[PDB]
């Protein structure tokens, strides 16, 4: 007949330190058993200290991601500031809500500092649901990146461990695991994978490379 | 006063009393002026207050990155057609990911205004408006009035008393388009300088200044911020 | 459209130093049948971008009757703006998504090759609006075995000059016609650079049958 | 002479607008002040009769615990935008999970300005202005800060404003007790020795509302008592 | 159905059989396919009955009062812009194969396809209908660019006698129609004068 | 671009009266004269159909209209009002029989149609209509004859007349006739009552003449008339 | 003749004597416009206006009164410039409409006749006011050559050869009578516009003023264009020197 | 139903039989089936006898409206415009299969309107469950011009094959003729049906069923 | 079926000067009896009645829909609802539900109100209407009901010999018909009298 969703695959992680957050996803979009472009980042800038990350449906990813951006200017000229992490995260979710019927076939992760400048993550289903977590993934290595950070980032299953906070050194180094060792097992997962790392002093970007298998 | 009271009425004379009317709540507004020199385009508006404890109007909006604007005549009216030139700005990038070309922002200003100086038991809107913006062809300064008419402007100023200030455009137009921008502001503070009563004069207080150029998005300058552009004007009246 | 008629095959893209060029063969299909077997699928967009489609022509026409008005809507203010490259394609992924949005879509995908401000362009357009850009781009069974080749060559050499380029867009038009059982060996080739957009007339390929005298070794 | 609701004047200003800038006039008077420490708002209710419960008079209301505002002239046309008000301040609650700035507040009112009209027109379409002015006094990202507010859409921020009859009055006895320095406390005795000149009736404890807003307290409507312990100092 | 219209100098020559089914039940043996859209145009029609005679008077009430309106014989690219315009806007609900084929004072003899999706195209000879697909080798392998008001004419009563004769949808007589600014010819061709093909023997 | 105007047209004065709908009846007291005689066995209806210059072609306009295979109309005073209440009550005398399968009774179809013309009187925008009205009809043996006017409001008559000296023409009916009259009589009784008003030489164009018998409802044609002329027939 | 009491307040009123005295203010308002005008060449149609200085502040290019409403139709306007602008759009529109219905480019005298009966709808009610515009269409191809249409704001449309509107209607006509259009072409017919349009220019009450010229002929290759800076100048110097003598 | 037409020298015939099933059971064994348009228009309608009643019904009305206006007699292309315009317009919905024939000022016309729309000038024709046996009768024994008597039995022998040869029809065949000056609307035509003699005697007696209550009531 | 859900029938025969009508009493959900008093025939005036069979609710609402337009018909008009325009005036009102029409289909049965004239008719649950000078029938069991009536009716009956004919119609047609039953009731209508009869039959 005719669907109009396509699964274009591509996982997003995000982790919140005491004073910053990460923001990452390969760049591989796909469609079938093909790969549309190896370069296809699922990071995205909202405002200076929030970024986004979108994996699913890239048709509405695309449409989600420039309606988010007209929201913004219009609370800019609204209220004369930029939106919150956390009012864009409030945002989002009744953005989500509107095709509660006609769903956005979407999984977005915001990351970035809240008010009070520490690192702020929060994850959200394609209805809106959401909250705020220390670290999470969506899209197909969701379930391969996550246990990883249960245990490294948790502590969880360890014992007589020593619960040392997230240097963000120790986070980027995690980020390029989880994404290395997917990208082993996903066939989704490959080609590169983009960081962004949001601080008091901006955003910055990496790109470490991926099996292009 | 058969012919005074509706837009839809001409006179005996080929004229709109209701459309000539709304341009006289222009003139009421304080002056505001603007000027672009070949990378930058100015706006520079004197502020008032109703009372001393009362602070100072808006007289300059952010309408996109690219495009800003002053305002006279009925404040209601100018957030109107604010935020009207703000939602077919981002109809512009989410449809075409590229800013709206000054340009025809005012001629859709032009379109949107005429209508209603048409029909019965409608009025004119009662705002006057200096834009100024920034897109492929460069720095732009227009003017828009009651009546549906807009204009291209190589600077100007509407508001009470501003044809002191066209006066001093005129004169100095020849330098605008070489002057760098903290010459061109002055140049714009300057002319408003002429609409004021010789016993007072520019204020960090009733100033606001709006640029937008090649190397600078539309931003607003308001109190403290105004001091920089105010410092090494010769209070040398003329 | 629930259901496409006389549909179009495979569209190439690929883009070279100073330009991007597109190919599209001209059968227009009925299902199995070549049915209008000149017929072009590519159009001229203004001064700087070219489209080419795949999938139900009478779309394509549509989509060509709208973005054709509004180059002519345009050319008419003459006030020294116009629709780049990026401008077309961003506003066709509004346009695709807003109809699939609607479960009435235009059953195309379409290939948006441009060049302006000496940088190439070249986008990519589904009837469900997913939309990307890239060095080289392949649809319907071009995707299959056309972009394999294609990028075969760029992860070796990314820079191709016009020629270097045609020269493959060649080779894959003639892989697509002994693979893909509803191509034509009849195509057109579009071409964009600083000079403007060009398209070519009724082209083929040599094609080497020799392999079929090999029934029996 | 009977011309349309949006005719000009030769003056280049809207009769309706120009005419419920009048019916405030004829309202009761009340006044804004502004300190670092908090804002209060005070109007005297103008009470007409004994048999006339002083309660039920409200000529100050919230709009959300770190918004109150003060109301004069048609009051019953205030009922309306007095409910605008709150239900916008939940509508971005709800949307963006913060609270509503004060001046966001005053500028939503303020879109309901000029509209109004006939012909062109919805059935459920205002016909004309709301005859009032107000006062929004309360507690923001941007400390404590008071707007005012009148028919012509036109709003702005204020150390210190009078609203009212004896809005003239008023007014310049602000301008002469006011301090950038001054405090909450001071704030209220000066609206209260103001108000009880300009009213035409005694100061009771029963014919005035006083209410604050600060920076750490959520608004407060003033007891009948606690106007009794500032009252004590006329 | 078989539909078919051919492009000649000065003029265009249409044909089609005469054959209207229900199932397998001819409703009408003697059915007139071919329908006067104005003066000097003329549409084949293939598909629907209901939906081509609905869609053919609208085009005519519309063509008819664009003329007027500029007092001039309209344009044949016009008459199938509007067919065009219909059956691509209601494709969802309209079953017409439709061929647009008439003189034009300007652009002299032409022919335009207006298939199933809503799509047009213009073309040197068209063909459509269920027994269109009988004759696409023969059409292919016999069409000669110059051909006569008379070959022509003859060179569709080939294909039309061909197609009638393998496909079950289509049969009965032959109709055709010439148009050229001299105005328009419509004849028949029953039984005998039908070309024939002798039925291959031992 | 058009709006509308939904305030209504028609309001009364202090003197209690409804202003428009008096100065309607003017345009009916000023406009060409009508008869309408109930014979007990059938109805007459007749006009005067003065036509300025004899370049007027008496034929291709009528006023005697036939609204139902048994029902007939003729009106006195502005003409194309009349002809919007004809198409409407034809209209009204479909819509009935559609839905009850026999033809509208005349009373019934008067009812409807001056509820319109009544409509016309209190609507925004709107003018009563400058007319009056005579429907006569065979509805279940007994013949009907009405008369409605611009208020909306009607009648049942034994005979009467409107426009220009409708008052001698009533009056002049009011003894010059009286019921029991046969078919061919009432005709005569109605030419005549016409003529004691109709200035000029009354010929078979300067009128015009329908008859509602149990049996159907028609127009008389130029023959039939010049006959009756001859002061019998 | 000072008819109007009342029956000038809506253009829903006839006068006693049959006038729409609304129609009539509106065209006043088109009398007091500055000239413009317009002349049906062998090989196109040429298009000058008069346009005022309003201030030295504007651009050259502000206030542009004549526009492209079809690639293949030029419009040159007089009158209330916003009402002109409005019907710009709806030529335009008008215009795109009917290739999209029909397939090809409108004909002018449609274009023409559409444009008008819409402006004719602005003059029959109370609920709007008649545009206080005139204006003048023109076009150019090789199957119906140069065509000149001029609409005002009774709805009224016709076919010219040369025509003119504003100021000086009466006084830009005797001085176009003195070509001989029909047998001109549109290269040489610059000059006479500009010549015509100085001629009649008021050197005293009008200021300075600024010289607009459109193309649109064979020339052209049929799409209506600005006339070149070069073409202008050329003209305005012969329009200047013939001014001496 | 079997319901048929056919254009002779002066004019037209329709046919039809007169049966009407609920399911494969007779409910009324004298349906009309030939339905008055105009005095000089006629159609025969098959399908949902609703609908044929409403669409004839209407289109009737709607051209003594016409008729009443333009002053001059129907014309039977109008009849076939606003039927056919209809019908279509409800895509297939309304089951109307018709048989419209009529004398014009243009002469006899005779035209087949399907439910979705589509007509046929034709000059025999046939609608129904009979159709097919009807049709035959006239493929084999159809004559141009034919003289009233020589189709006005040619046409009651079509509705016979169709009442005999098709479960969906039967009972009598009504007829209708109209030519330039006349219209003879044969009812009862032709009754080649008959109900079998009863045999016996089942009269019940007064008194036979038992009563459980009584009530009366007089009128006046 | 949606028509046998209540289960139900009635039916209408012609006399000389006499008209009947009589409907089984039995008011069912699928197998279930619920009630055993259940009107099915109603008077829509004098020498004028309406029987409705089929759908429960609808019987009920096509009445009471029904009598809303007969009575205004009797206000404007100035007389007695005729049955050939009763008949007319149901007709229209079911068809006004083409495409999502009433479950019903009616029979009318009644005596001219200025005439001696017996009518009867049934319809189609959209409207089509259909007239005999025999009987009609409706329900679940039009087949039994058929086969009485062609066997047991004749052309002119005496108010007794149609009350004795419709009644032993019914209670053995009604009697091979699980869902119709329990009690029937019989009206028989004459120029001067109203008589009204619940024949004695099985309750199972
Ligand atoms: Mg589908
Ligand atoms: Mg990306
Ligand atoms: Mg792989
Ligand atoms: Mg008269
Ligand atoms: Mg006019
Ligand atoms: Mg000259
Ligand atoms: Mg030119
Ligand atoms: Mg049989
Ligand atoms: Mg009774
Ligand atoms: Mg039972
Ligand atoms: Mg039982």
């Amino acid at each position: 007949r005719f669907s109009p969703y396509v699964f274009n695959g591509g996982t997003i992680l995000a982790i919140a330190g005491e004073d910053f957050a990460i923001v990452a996803s390969d760049t591989r979009l796909s469609e079938g058993f093909s790969i549309h472009t190896r370069d296809s980042p699922k990071c995205y800038k909202l405002t200076d200290k929030t970024v986004i990350g979108c994996s699913g449906f890239h048709g509405d990813c695309l449409t989600l991601t420039k309606i988010i951006e007209a929201r913004l200017k219009m609370y800019k000229h609204s209220n004369n500031k930029a939106m919150t992490t956390g009012a864009i995260a409030a945002m989002l979710s009744t953005i989500l809500y509107s095709r509660r019927f006609f769903p956005y076939y979407v999984y977005n992760i915001i990351g970035g500092l809240d008010e009070e400048g520490k690192g702020a993550v929060y994850s959200f289903d394609p209805v809106g649901s959401y909250q705020r977590d220390s670290f999470k993934a969506g899209g197909s290595a969701s379930a391969m990146l996550q246990p990883l950070l249960d245990n490294q980032v948790g502590f969880k299953n360890m014992q007589n461990v020593e619960h040392v906070p997230l240097s963000l050194d120790r986070a980027m180094r995690l980020v390029k695991d989880v994404f290395i060792s997917a990208a082993e097992r996903d066939v989704y997962t490959g080609d590169a994978l983009r960081i962004c790392i949001v601080t008091k002093e901006g955003i910055r970007e990496e790109t470490v490379s991926l099996r292009k298998d | 006063n058969q012919y005074d009271n509706d837009v839809t009425v001409w006179s005996p004379q080929g004229r709109i009393h209701q459309i000539e009317y709304a341009m006289e709540a222009v003139k009421q507004g304080s002056a505001t002026v603007g000027l672009k020199s070949k990378t930058h385009a100015v706006l520079v508006a004197l502020k008032r207050a109703q009372s001393e404890l009362a602070a100072h109007q808006k007289k300059i909006l952010h309408v996109d990155n690219h495009i800003g604007i002053s305002i006279a005549g009925l404040t209601a009216d100018a957030r109107l057609l604010c935020n009207f030139m703000r939602q077919e700005c981002l109809d512009s990038r989410f449809v075409f990911d590229r800013p709206l070309p000054v340009s025809r922002l005012v001629s859709l200003i032009g379109s949107k205004t005429q209508i209603p100086t048409q029909r019965y038991g409608r009025r004119p809107y009662g705002v006057g408006l200096l834009i100024a913006g920034y897109d492929d062809m460069g720095p732009h300064i227009f003017q828009t009035c009651p009546s549906a008419n807009y204009f291209d402007c190589r600077a100007m100023s509407i508001g009470a008393r501003s044809q002191s200030a066209r006066t001093y455009l005129e004169r100095h137009m020849s330098e605008f388009m070489e002057c760098n921008l903290n010459e061109l502001v002055k140049h714009g503070l300057r002319a408003l300088r002429e609409t004021l009563p010789a016993e007072q004069d520019l204020t960090t207080k009733n100033v606001s200044i709006g640029i937008v150029g090649k190397d600078l998005e539309f931003t607003i300058y308001d109190d403290d911020d105004v001091s920089p552009f105010l410092e090494g004007l010769e209070e040398r009246p003329q | 459209t629930q259901n496409p008629m006389v549909t179009g095959t495979s569209v190439l893209g690929v883009k070279f130093e100073g330009g991007v060029v597109i190919a599209a063969d001209m059968l227009g299909s009925y299902g199995s049948l070549a049915r209008f077997r000149n017929i072009s699928r590519i159009m001229r967009v203004n001064n700087s971008t070219m489209l080419g489609a795949s999938g139900d022509y009478a779309d394509f026409q549509y989509l060509k009757q709208v973005l054709g008005q509004m180059v002519i809507d345009e050319e008419l203010l003459g006030d020294g703006h116009s629709y780049s490259p990026r401008a077309i394609h961003s506003w066709l992924t509004r346009a695709m998504y807003s109809r699939r949005s609607k479960m009435n879509p235009l059953w195309n995908t379409m290939v948006i090759g441009g060049y302006a401000d000496g940088e190439s362009f070249l986008g990519y357009v589904d009837m469900l609006g997913v939309a990307y850009e890239a060095p080289s781009l392949a649809t319907g069974y071009g995707a299959y075995l056309a972009q394999p080749l294609l990028r075969e060559v760029l992860e070796k050499q990314p820079v191709l000059s016009q020629t270097e380029a045609r020269d493959l867009v060649e080779r894959c038009m003639r892989v697509l016609y002994y693979r893909d059982a509803r191509s034509y060996n009849r195509f057109q080739t579009a071409t964009v650079t600083e000079k403007g957009v060009e398209i070519e007339g009724p082209l083929s390929t040599e094609t080497n049958w020799d392999i079929a005298h090999m029934i029996s070794g | 002479y009977d011309r349309g609701v949006n005719t000009f004047s030769p003056e280049g200003r809207l009769f309706q607008v120009e005419y419920d800038i009048e019916a405030i006039k004829l309202g009761s008077t009340a006044i804004g002040i502004q300190t670092s420490e908090g804002v209060c708002l005070a109007v005297e209710k103008r009470i007409t009769s004994p048999l006339m419960e002083p309660s039920s008079i409200e000529k100050i209301v919230e709009i959300d615990a770190h918004i109150g505002c003060a109301m004069s002239g048609l009051i019953a046309d205030a009922k309306t935008l007095i409910d605008k008000a709150r239900v916008e301040t939940q509508n971005h609650w709800f949307t963006y999970n913060e609270t509503m700035t004060v001046e966001s507040v005053t500028q939503a009112v303020s879109n309901l300005a000029l509209q109004f009209g006939e012909e062109d027109a919805d059935p459920g379409a205002m016909s004309r202005p709301f005859g009032v002015a107000l006062l929004f006094g309360g507690v923001d990202e941007k400390g404590p800060q008071l707007f005012h507010m009148d028919p012509s859409g036109t709003f702005v921020q204020c150390d210190a404003r009078a609203i009212g009859s004896a809005s003239e009055g008023a007014q310049s006895s602000l301008q002469e007790l006011y301090h950038k320095s001054m405090t909450l406390k001071e704030a209220i005795k000066s609206s209260l020795i103001i108000l009880k000149q300009v009213m035409e009736e005694k100061l009771n404890a029963t014919n005035i509302e006083l209410a604050t807003v600060q920076p750490g307290q959520n608004f407060h409507m003033f007891t009948k008592e606690e106007l009794e312990e500032v009252i004590k100092d006329i | 159905t078989t539909i078919m219209a051919v492009q000649f100098d000065g003029g265009v020559v249409l044909g089609a059989d005469s054959r209207t089914t229900t199932g397998s039940y001819i409703a009408n043996r003697v059915t007139d396919k071919l329908t006067p859209i104005h003066d000097r145009i003329f549409c084949c029609r293939s598909g629907s009955a209901a939906d081509t005679q609905a869609v053919a008077d609208a085009v005519t009430y519309q063509l008819g009062f664009h003329s007027i309106e500029l007092n001039e014989p309209p344009l044949v690219h016009t008459a199938a812009s509007l067919f065009k315009e219909m059956c691509y806007r209601y494709r969802e609900d309209l079953m017409a194969g439709i061929i647009i084929a008439g003189w034009d004072p300007q652009e002299g003899g032409q022919v335009y396809s207006v298939p199933m999706g809503g799509m047009m195209v213009r073309q040197s000879f068209a063909i459509g209908g269920s027994g269109s697909s009988y004759i696409y080798g023969y059409v292919d392998a016999t069409y000669r660019e110059g051909m006569t008001k008379e070959e022509c004419l003859q060179f569709t009563a080939n294909a039309l006698a061909l197609a009638m004769e393998r496909d079950g949808s289509s049969g009965g007589v032959i109709r055709l129609a010439a148009i050229a600014e001299s105005g328009v010819e419509r004849q028949v061709l029953l039984g005998d004068q039908i070309p024939k093909f002798a039925v291959a023997t031992l | 671009a058009e709006r509308g105007y939904s305030f209504s047209l028609t309001t009364f004065s202090p003197s209690g009266k409804l202003v428009q709908i008096e100065y309607a009846l003017a345009a009916v007291a000023g406009g060409a004269p009508s008869v309408g005689i109930k014979a007990a066995n059938g109805v007459v209806l007749a006009t005067e159909k003065k036509q300025k210059s004899i370049l007027y072609d008496e034929r291709s306009v009528h006023k005697v209209e036939p609204i139902t295979k048994h029902i007939g109309l003729v009106y006195s005073g502005m003409g194309p009002d009349y002809r919007v209440l004809v198409h409407r009550a034809r209209k009204l005398a479909q819509q009935y029989y559609l839905v009850y399968q026999e033809p509208i009774p005349t009373a019934q179809l008067v009812q409807r149609v001056a509820s319109v013309m009544q409509e016309y009187t209190q609507s925004g925008g709107v003018r009563p209509f400058g007319v009056s009205l005579l429907i006569c009809g065979w509805n279940e043996g007994r013949p009907y004859l009405f008369q409605s006017d611009p208020s909306g409001a009607y009648f049942a008559w034994k005979a009467t007349a409107m426009g220009k000296n409708y008052v001698n023409g009533k009056t002049f009916l009011e003894k010059r006739y009286n019921e029991d009259l046969e078919l061919e009589d009432a005709i005569h009784t109605a030419i005549l009552t016409l003529k004691e008003s109709f200035e000029g030489q009354m010929t078979e164009d300067n009128i015009e003449v329908g008859i509602c018998n149990e049996a159907g409802f028609r127009r008389l044609t130029p023959t039939e008339v010049k006959d009756y002329l001859a002061a019998i027939a | 003749s000072s008819i109007g009491t009342g029956y000038d307040l809506s253009a829903s009123t006839f006068s006693p004597d049959g006038r729409v005295f609304q129609v009539e203010y509106a065209m006043k308002a088109v009398e007091n416009s500055s000239t413009a005008i317009g002349i049906r060449c062998k090989d196109g149609v040429v298009f000058g206006v008069e346009k005022l200085v309003l201030s030295k502040l504007y651009e050259e290019g502000s206030n542009k009164r004549l526009f492209n409403v079809d690639r293949h139709v030029g419009m040159a306007v007089a009158g209330l410039l916003a009402d002109a602008r409005s019907l710009a759009d709806i030529a335009r529109e008008e215009a795109s409409n009917f290739r999209s219905n029909f397939g090809y480019n409108i004909p002018l005298k449609h274009l023409a006749d559409r444009v008008a009966m819409y402006v004719h709808a602005y003059t029959l009610y109370s609920a709007v006011r008649p545009f206080g515009c005139s204006f003048m269409l023109g076009s150019y191809s090789v199957n119906d050559g140069a065509q000149l249409y001029m609409i005002d704001p009774s709805g009224v449309s016709y076919g010219y050869w040369g025509c003119a509107i504003g100021k000086a209607r009466q006084a830009a006509k005797t001085e176009i009578e003195k070509l001989q259009m029909k047998e001109m072409t549109c290269r040489d017919i610059v000059k006479e516009v500009a010549k015509i349009i100085y001629i009649v220019h008021d050197e005293v009450k009008d200021k300075a003023f600024e010289l607009e010229l459109s193309w649109v002929g064979e020339l052209t290759n049929g799409r209506h264009e600005i006339v070149p800076k070069d073409i202008r100048e050329e003209a305005e110097k012969y329009a200047k020197e013939s001014l001496k003598e | 139903t079997t319901i048929a037409g056919v254009v002779y020298k002066d004019g037209i015939v329709l046919g039809a039989d007169t049966r009407a099933t609920e399911g494969m059971v007779v409910a009324d064994k004298n349906c009309s089936k030939i339905h008055f348009i105009s005095p000089n228009i006629y159609c025969c309608g098959a399908g949902t006898a609703a609908d044929t009643d409403m669409t004839t019904q209407l289109i009737s009305s709607n051209l003594e409206l016409h008729s009443l206006s333009t002053g001059r007699l129907p014309r039977v292309v109008t009849a076939n415009r606003m039927l056919k315009q209809m019908l279509f317009r409800y895509r297939g919905y309304i089951g109307a299969a018709l048989v419209l024939g009529g004398v014009d000022v243009t002469g006899p016309h005779l035209y087949s309107i399907y439910p979705h729309g589509s007509t046929d000038k034709l000059p025999y024709v046939t609608m129904g469950s009979g159709s097919l046996a009807a049709m035959a009768v006239f493929e084999d024994k159809f004559r141009p011009d034919m003289e009233e008597e020589e189709a006005k039995n040619l046409v009651s022998e079509a509705i016979a094959a169709g009442i005999f040869n098709d479960l969906g029809s039967g009972s009598n065949i009504d007829l209708c003729v109209i030519s330039k000056n006349k219209l003879d609307f044969l009812r009862p035509y032709t009754v080649p049906n008959k109900k079998g003699t009863r045999l016996g005697r089942y009269r019940c007696e007064k008194g036979t069923t038992a009563v459980l209550t009584e009530k009366i009531t007089p009128l006046e | 079926s949606i028509m046998s859900y209540n289960g139900g029938a009635v039916m209408a025969m012609k006399g000389k000067n006499c008209v009947a009508i009589a409907a089984d009493r039995r008011f069912g959900i699928q197998a279930q009896l619920v009630t055993t008093d259940f009107q099915k025939i109603f008077p829509m005036g004098d020498r004028l009645y309406i029987g409705l069979a089929g759908l429960a609710t609808d019987v009920q609402t096509v009445a009471q829909r029904l009598k809303f337009r007969l009575n205004l018909y009797e206000l404007k008009e100035g007389r007695q609802i005729k049955p050939y325009t009763l008949m007319s005036m149901v007709a229209n009102l079911l068809y006004e539900k083409r495409f999502g029409p009433y479950y019903t289909e009616p029979v009318i049965a009644g005596l001219d109100p200025k005439t001696f004239k017996p009518f009867i008719c049934s319809l189609d649950l959209i409207g089509c209407p259909m007239v005999t000078d025999d009987f009609v029938v409706s329900g679940t069991c039009a087949e039994q009901m058929y086969g009485m009536c062609e066997s047991l009716w004749e052309p002119n009956m005496d108010p007794d010999h149609l009350f004795e004919t419709i009644s032993q119609a019914m209670l053995n047609a009604v009697d091979r018909d699980a869902v119709s039953g329990m009690g029937v009731i019989v009206h028989i209508i004459e120029k001067d009298k109203i008589t009204t009869r619940t024949l004695k039959a099985r309750m199972d």
